[PDB]
């Protein structure tokens, strides 16, 4: 009981804000869209490789 | 000698394009 | 010769076709050039 009515104390006085804003998102959004546009060097290296790869024939 | 200088620079495009693109995909498999 | 001619024209003929795959390699390599940068550019 002491242990559970300490964190009570614990949180009354370092804690409780309402809302929160962190906000995480504008580097989450923009690390996948920067995968994508790696991902669209992939496939459009590879097919450079195919178009030269019948270069060679 | 026109073509073999041309399929030279073919073997040059190939390899360096190879190996970007293996890094390319590294990078990709790191993520 | 006639003939000579005729191995000049299969030469042709194949550098030729062999121009064919260059040409699409570099409108995919500017191509690619081209896309990078335009994407790159207006990064923030």
């Amino acid at each position: 009981e002491a242990e559970l009515s300490a964190q009570i104390r614990y949180l009354t006085q370092v804690a409780t804000g309402q809302p929160h804003e962190g906000s995480s998102y504008s580097s989450r959004k923009d690390c996948q869209m920067a995968l994508k546009r790696v991902d669209y060097a992939r496939l459009k290296l590879s097919d450079v490789a195919r178009t030269c790869e019948q270069m060679l024939e | 000698n026109e073509l073999q200088r041309k399929d030279a620079l073919v073997q040059k495009h190939l390899t360096k394009l190879r190996h970007w693109q293996q890094v390319l995909e590294d990078i990709n498999v790191q993520h | 010769a006639s003939e000579e001619r005729r191995e000049i024209a299969e030469v042709n003929k194949k550098l030729k076709q062999k121009n064919q795959q260059l040409k699409q390699i570099m409108d995919q390599l500017r191509n690619l050039i081209w896309d990078i940068n335009a994407m790159l550019a207006m990064r923030n």
